[PDB]
């Protein structure tokens, strides 16, 4: 009953849509208690 | 600092004096602005 924690996976391009391997990106952002130093791109149209 | 915007106006320049602080009128212009959010106290050069 002693362990060692981790489980490295395995990966076959041969297994299951699902037991195959996902990469992963969590857009993680922590809100409104400073000044802003990002934002969305701001658009622009031609000068008339 | 201003709600965590630092603010940089400066010059350069020229004169001809021998002692104190030149007497006289020249403005400072804007230089950049960097928000660091952070809170100072207190400060120090940087010589070489
Ligand atoms: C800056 O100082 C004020 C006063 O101590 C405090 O309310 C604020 O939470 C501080 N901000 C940071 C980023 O430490």
């Amino acid at each position: 009953n002693c362990y060692f924690p981790l489980q490295s996976y395995g990966f076959q391009p041969t297994y299951g849509v699902g037991y195959q391997p996902y990469r992963v990106v969590v857009l993680s952002f922590e809100l409104l208690h400073a000044p802003a130093t990002v934002c969305g791109p701001k658009k622009s149209t031609n000068l008339v | 600092n201003i709600d965590g915007y630092f603010k940089i106006y400066s010059k350069h320049t020229p004169i001809n004096l021998v002692r104190d602080l030149p007497q006289g009128f020249s403005a400072l212009e804007p230089l950049v602005d960097l928000p660091i959010g952070i809170n100072i106290t207190r400060f120090q050069t940087l010589l070489a």
